[PDB]
């Protein structure tokens, strides 16, 4: 028993193991649930590495008892707070499913069960005239993990400063580390150019992404599957997906020294399941 | 909307059912029926309220 | 054109309008989502009017959106308190959908929405010994109204005193008014000879109802469909179903002239919807 190839040659397995071997576009309407979104100057949408949200198949199921499909009732797009861009901006960043903890009833079945999954559509929203000028840079980074603020210690982040929600977090320009050894503050330190990683922020097109250009759109959609190394897990210890937006190119309006324009995100979660009923939690989040 | 050409924004128009209390912030009235109103070449918006009712008919 | 019957007659419709015209046994078990019971002494089981629990159908449905069912996360057996019947006890009574409204998931939902509609399995246990006597009269009633405490005022009872909850009411062997002009209680006072609205308790038994005799059997089982003059309706401003249980004989033990025993109840919405998503109710229950 060979196997004869080309390069012919010939090869044979000696061990019973494998391992041994050798190797138009403008326009766009949104509806779930009971609530729809219109937008008249978009530039497309964009689907995370081409891949819908879709349900677990069977062929791929770890727990054994019935999951719980609200649908309609957590499906829905939740609006979180509105920030301001300016001219001394350097750029936001949110969790996902970590944003929507204190949302209607996803939060209640995501706080209510112990295992959990789901996909997501986000929506940014940022408008302004004729006379602005200006870029920003949306990418969705799965397992966005952040640098800490304290070269004496690695990995110290609390669980409290890793987790603000709705509100989220800033990037910064400059790198300051922490020196109160008595009462260290345990958070993250992000720099903006390093995407608060250690890696070029030029290089982060490699993520998902889509750009808000003031004279081109005034809005981007991303959507975004179920990404992770199981087929399901716990909603509460575990992030998924990281949003952050970087202003590509400075705000600018005509000859004023301080423009200013809000920006506003609007998420759905799409497809979400959950698994393991009990009592709930009730996390230390101050 | 009656406005200049020049002029941009968005919008939110809801509908809350009854039984809590009416909605004061955008943080509420997110939560019940609702869409987002993006002003451009088209100056209208429509919004449909649905029938939601416990009775077949209601009082006048 | 007449219509030719017997007693033959004739009969003719003058107007266009219709209103015008001229007229084994002792072994049970039950699994709801992740709950199970057993029960090795039983007297079967009533199911109430002969009709089993069912989902709205659409040739019924008044409203127009998606309904939500939760379905396993909140069809499930939930547990009240345990309640302590003695020789001077009257009887107790609970309130359904009201004593499930602090009950996990099924209450969330409750206060999330405007319309809900479901069915119920309830499960009474009471266990004793081969020496002891007694029945209990279970009867569960649609629209269980009972009588204030006043007698210079008419259905004046508040809306907390006419919710209590999970730890429910009791029946009175004498009516006591209420005198207090200034600060008047405004709570229900329910006779048990009365069944507490003005009607004989030999009569409950017209009601669906079941009997745990001590010496026969020690739990009762009745399964409850949704009944109402409405498809669906709020849940936080009616209530559909009154559980009433009485002492029909009273309990003794041997000699001793203190004897008692614990009592508790089990409850599983069935085919639960809810309809008209929206902020959160906040009720006034103190």
């Amino acid at each position: 028993g060979a196997q004869v190839s080309s390069q012919n040659y010939t090869t044979i397995n000696y061990y019973r193991d494998s391992a041994s071997n050798a190797a138009s576009d403008r326009v766009l309407q949104l509806t779930l649930g009971n609530s729809t979104i219109t937008a008249q100057e978009a530039a497309n949408s964009v689907v995370a590495y081409g891949r819908w949200p879709e349900y677990l198949r069977d062929s791929e199921a770890n727990p054994v008892d019935q999951p719980t499909e609200p649908e309609v009732a957590a499906c829905r797009f939740y609006t979180l707070d509105t920030v301001s861009w300016t001219k001394e901006s350097r750029g936001w960043w949110w969790k996902l499913p970590d944003a929507l903890r204190d949302m209607g009833l996803f939060g209640q079945n995501m706080y209510y069960h112990y295992l959990g999954r789901s996909g997501y559509t986000v929506h940014v929203q940022c408008n302004a005239s004729k006379f602005h000028q200006g870029a920003l840079g949306v990418f969705a980074v799965p397992e966005m993990c952040l640098a800490g603020d304290s070269n004496t210690t690695t990995m110290h982040t609390s669980y409290q400063n890793a987790n603000p929600g709705e509100k989220g977090g800033t990037f910064t320009g400059t790198f300051t580390p922490d020196n109160n050894q008595t009462s260290p503050a345990r958070r993250f330190c992000p720099v903006d150019y390093l995407l608060g990683n250690g890696t070029l922020l030029g290089n982060a097109f490699v993520f998902p992404h889509q750009i808000i250009n003031l004279r081109t759109n005034n809005c981007a959609t991303l959507v975004l599957p179920y990404v992770n190394s199981l087929s399901i897990d716990s909603m509460v210890k575990h992030n998924n997906w990281g949003i952050a937006i970087l202003p590509l190119a400075p705000l600018n309006f005509a000859s004023e020294s301080s423009p200013e324009i809000p920006i506003t995100l609007t998420i759905a979660p799409m497809c979400c399941e959950f698994n393991g009923l009990r009592n709930i939690t009730l996390p230390r989040l101050q | 909307f009656c406005g200049s050409m020049m002029a941009t924004g968005k919008l939110l128009v809801s509908y809350a059912p009854p039984g809590a209390d009416p909605p004061k912030k955008r943080k509420e009235a997110m939560l019940g029926t609702h869409v987002i109103w993006d002003i451009g070449l088209q100056s209208s918006c429509t919004m449909v309220v649905p029938w939601i009712s416990n009775t077949t008919y209601r009082l006048t």
